[PDB]
């Protein structure tokens, strides 16, 4: 589900197969390091700093679901456990660095809950800046002073 | 000399050309062309606005279809497969 | 004497044709504004 955007042979960010689309932050330079994915036609959206396309039928089995359902508590992500509360995802400062954008924040049933874009350092913990699903539609939460990873 | 009847409708309108003229009609034609351009520009803007409306709901997931009819001719045809 | 630059008559008839032009311009102006309004609604929604 996770694929890496490369630029001049260097990993800039990531691309993710969520739902039935293929996502990757718009700001990320490079092209998805995957033939099938690279040749696609993406639709940019500067408001969301998102850039989606549709997953080829032969990879649709490889997507990762999603959900608007996110009760206060702990979520899962590659570097550990994210914490959700007060309408904000946070992590121990230091556990997320530039080059972690695109990485999904799963729940315990595997449903992708948000996609990290960057984080604002507010001391002990960093409030993440994520792309999250609302009632049905996509949304973007960006804590004051975020540093785009 | 020539007769510049009233109309009608239009018809006569062109008859006046002969009366006081060389010109007259050409300027009116230019004005008509400008009006057409305004009409065309409006339509182009409207289509772009229609895109602006179908935007958001351009990603994926159920949710119209739905308002896609009633739905400014695309809307649909668009929702589907 | 006579001879001068119009426009002039012929009233009525003249108004008939004039009324046909400019109305569509107002329509597309209003529609443009309405589209902007909806756009702002979306911006607020986000």
């Amino acid at each position: 589900c996770i694929f890496e955007v490369k630029h001049e042979g260097k990993v800039m960010g990531y691309a993710c197969l969520v739902g039935d689309k293929v996502m990757k932050p718009a700001h990320v330079k490079g092209t998805i390091d995957n033939a099938d994915l690279a040749k696609l036609a993406f639709k940019r959206s500067s408001k969301y700093d998102l850039e989606c396309a549709q997953i080829p039928v032969h990879m649709k089995s490889d997507a990762s679901k999603f959900t608007h359902e996110k009760p206060e508590g702990y979520y899962n992500w590659h570097h550990g456990a994210v914490q959700y509360s007060g309408g904000r995802f946070t992590i121990p400062t230091g556990a997320g660095k530039p080059g972690d954008s695109g990485r999904p924040i799963f729940d315990n049933k595997g449903r992708v809950v948000a996609i990290v874009l960057g984080g604002a350092n507010e001391g002990a913990r960093t409030a993440l800046s994520v792309v999250t699903w609302n009632k049905d539609i996509v949304t973007k939460i960006t804590p004051e002073g975020a540093e785009e990873w | 000399s020539t007769n510049g009847t009233a109309h009608g409708h239009p018809h006569e309108i062109i008859l006046y050309y002969y009366e006081l003229y060389p010109t007259m009609t050409v300027v009116i034609v230019s004005v008509a062309s400008f009006v057409l351009l305004s009409m065309v520009g409006t339509a182009v803007g409207m289509c772009v606005c229609a895109r602006r409306r179908c935007i958001t709901p351009y990603e994926l997931t159920p949710g119209a279809t739905v308002p896609f009819l009633l739905s400014l001719l695309c809307c649909v045809r668009t929702t589907k497969a | 004497h006579t001879t001068l630059g119009v426009q002039d008559i012929s009233t009525t008839a003249m108004s008939w044709v004039q009324k046909i032009t400019g109305g569509v311009g107002l329509i597309v102006a209003v529609a443009a504004l309405i589209l902007i309004v909806v756009l702002c609604v979306s911006f607020s929604r986000h």
